[PDB]
């Protein structure tokens, strides 16, 4: 009946919802094998024709076909998977599960070929296919019984890429690199997966087998946002770029926060951080190297200093060695000192060059007391105290060169020391040996001097 | 054993990938290079299932994206098609090797080291095929054939045990064939000299490999399997 209606339909949107609908029922044939819930079934047969009906009504607003055609195959494939899935948790045999899963992955090579043929958009065809593709491989991978989380996060990334090409789709962008970006994400997704289930198999230990969705969470991750900058260069609307920056900035981080709450060990997590804090940190600096008003310069740079934090925050909550954990966060407070001052160059207003400066230097000054707040260790505490105060000296002056006159300056004047006499009162509470903590507090009232002194030289 | 069956779907999904974007692709270099991950990025799950070591498996997955990054970043540079499509290829055909040399270490076992020169070989004709679709300039198309050729006799030798140096003196005098090919077409000498170049070296090259090889070895049907696989290649 689909292949009648694929050959001699002659409207896209026709086809689309004719081959949808007998695949959602043939879905729900071969759902009937084993007693599931048929209410599950009337469920995705209800949300396919509601579906349906709401894109023929847009085709009858005047809305493209293509786009429906390419929603309505998503739907028909999101349902065809959640309905073997189901099936698949229906019984506890492992053959039969093998067997479930291996009709699921013909089902969706039937519904790939169908929507290759019927989207004519290059752009969202590539979409469709990863989106299928993806799915497949994780609907397959449950047979086995590998926990669900990993699943969903493979599934998560590959939404987003989806929802990064639809939005530089409506930015007009060049196809090739979109294409490029979506098939690229969706070989590193499954190859994951299959490694995955691989390790599973080969019955891994845990400590071993959380390393591969670091090794995957940042290629990922980095593919996204290679592409990113690459849109982005070819882009003429200050507008748009500083959303493509934005949004991209927080997807990439509503990524990483899911993936370090979800692994389990320590070297990894660290590695897994000091890898995404330098990612965020280049996608910000080259979204801030093209021009805009200062106040959307502005937003980036709160954006990106919000991102480094909440990260870093994530970290704090698990346990993980000292050292290597100052490390990682004096390492992170570096990347927000050049970001800010490689934005504040482009202001032209003590108005908003006061106000970045101040951000920054408070922000900067937070993160470390966290770092304080769980230091195991005087020796290790003591070197990323030295290494704050040096941080924040750097933050100060290169804001003073550039200050305009002294009736700014005195913002910066104060709050400096404001920001150094938090930091040493609070490294004062902790236990430390007496002669670093001398140390410490020496540094702390000799840097402050220099800087009244530059100051003062108006 | 089960898991060879994990892996073989494994392996055609990544090779459905790869087809998909070669068909819906519309800017060559893109395509290479997504065909170029997707490949290596898949023989990782075969290497896995023997029990190859899982770091050398990592690194050359992040070898493989280092290159794609390389290849991207010059031709967003606006640089030649024909080098970046070469060194792309290049890459990927050390990544491959390498993940091949790991994995023939992992056994003694005849029926597992015979999957894993069966996997190469497949893999080894496949990209030889590729290459020469893609690659325009001559003596580039000239060069990758040869150096796939030489590393799928160098894999075939280690199955039985003969000398690694035999087969790294002809990898180096063909790496250096392969510079001298470049030079002299650089040097604006006759092309058709520098293809007859590479191909007798290559041959001779080849030749001297396996006639160790065959002086290596002490089995009759080991022997008559040579001959088969020598006689092969030759003709190819």
């Amino acid at each position: 009946l689909s292949e009648y209606a694929e050959r001699h339909v002659t409207n896209p949107i026709l086809a689309a919802t004719v081959v949808a609908l007998a695949e959602v029922l043939s879905a729900v044939v071969r759902a009937r094998s084993y007693g599931a819930p048929e209410e599950v079934g009337e469920k995705a047969v209800k949300e396919v024709r509601e579906a349906s009906e709401e894109a023929l009504e847009r085709y009858k607003e005047g809305a493209d076909e293509s786009e429906l055609v390419a929603e309505v195959m998503t739907a028909t494939a999101e349902a065809v998977g959640e309905i073997a899935e189901a099936t698949i948790e229906a019984t506890d045999d492992p053959e039969k599960r093998r067997k479930i899963a291996e009709f699921a992955r013909e089902k969706m090579r039937r519904i790939r070929e169908l929507a290759r043929k019927l989207v004519e958009d290059p752009v969202l065809a590539a979409a469709v296919a990863a989106r299928a593709l993806v799915l497949s491989a994780a609907v397959f991978a449950k047979a086995y019984g590998g926990p669900e989380e990993y699943s969903r996060l493979m599934r998560r990334w590959v939404e987003k890429a989806a929802e990064l090409a639809r939005r530089a789709r409506r930015l007009g962008a060049d196809e090739s690199v979109l294409v490029a970006a979506l098939m690229r994400v969706a070989a590193i997704a499954v190859t994951a997966i299959a490694m995955m289930t691989v390790m599973g198999v080969q019955n891994a230990p845990p400590e071993e087998r959380e390393r591969i969705l670091a090794e995957a969470t940042e290629m990922i991750a980095r593919v996204l946002a290679e592409a990113t900058r690459r849109v982005m260069k070819r882009l003429e609307d200050p507008e748009a770029a500083a959303e493509l920056a934005l949004a991209t900035i927080e997807a990439i981080t509503e990524l990483f926060v899911d993936a370090l709450e979800i692994i389990r060990s320590g070297e990894v997590a660290s590695r897994l951080a000091k890898s995404g804090i330098e990612v965020i940190a280049e996608l910000a600096e080259a979204a801030i190297e093209h021009i805009d008003d200062p106040e959307q310069l502005k937003k980036i740079v709160k954006k990106a200093a919000e991102a480094i934090k909440k990260i870093v925050e994530e970290l704090i909550k698990k346990d993980v060695e000292d050292e290597l954990l100052a490390e990682v966060t004096s390492e992170g407070n570096r990347k927000l000192s050049r970001i800010t001052s490689k934005a504040l160059t482009k202001i032209k207003d003590e108005k908003a060059a006061a106000e970045l400066t101040i951000e920054a230097i408070e922000a900067i000054t937070e993160n470390f007391l966290l770092a304080l707040e769980r230091i195991k260790d005087g020796e290790v505490a003591a070197k990323l105290a030295e290494d704050g105060l040096l941080e924040i000296y750097r933050l100060a002056v290169s804001g003073i060169e550039h200050i305009d006159n002294p009736e700014e300056l005195e913002k910066i004047v104060k709050k400096t020391e404001e920001a150094v006499e938090r930091i040493v009162e609070a490294l004062e509470k902790k236990d430390v040996e007496p002669e670093l903590k001398e140390e410490v507090e020496e540094l702390g009232k000799k840097l402050v001097e220099i800087v009244r002194k530059l100051a003062e030289r108006k | 054993e089960e898991l060879r069956e994990i892996a073989e779907r494994a392996e055609a999904d990544m090779r459905e990938i790869s087809e998909l974007a070669e068909e819906l692709v519309e800017d060559p270099v893109y395509a290479v290079a997504v065909r170029g991950m997707a490949l290596v990025g898949a023989a990782g799950v075969f290497a896995l299932g023997v029990g190859g070591p899982p770091e050398v498996l990592e690194e050359a997955r992040r070898r493989v994206e280092e290159a794609a990054r390389e290849a991207l970043r010059k031709y967003e540079e606006g640089a030649d098609v024909s080098e970046l499509v070469a060194e792309l290829i290049r890459e990927t055909s050390r990544q491959i090797a390498e993940i091949a040399e790991a994995t023939i270490k992992a056994t003694d076992d005849p029926e597992v080291l015979e999957e894993i020169s069966e996997f190469a070989e497949e893999r080894s004709r496949r990209l030889s095929e590729y290459a020469e679709r893609h690659v325009t300039n001559p003596i580039l198309a000239a060069t990758v054939v040869a150096l796939a050729e030489v590393l799928s006799a160098v894999v075939r030798a280690r199955s039985y045990g003969a000398p690694e140096e035999v087969g790294e003196k002809a990898v180096k005098e063909v790496r250096e064939a392969s510079e001298e090919a470049l030079e002299r077409y650089k040097k604006g000498e006759d092309v058709s000299e520098l293809v007859a170049e590479l191909i007798r070296e290559t041959s001779r090259q080849i030749a001297e490999i396996a006639e160790a090889t065959i002086k290596a070895t002490d089995d009759p049907e080991v022997l008559e399997e040579i001959s088969e696989f020598a006689e092969e290649r030759s003709r190819r």
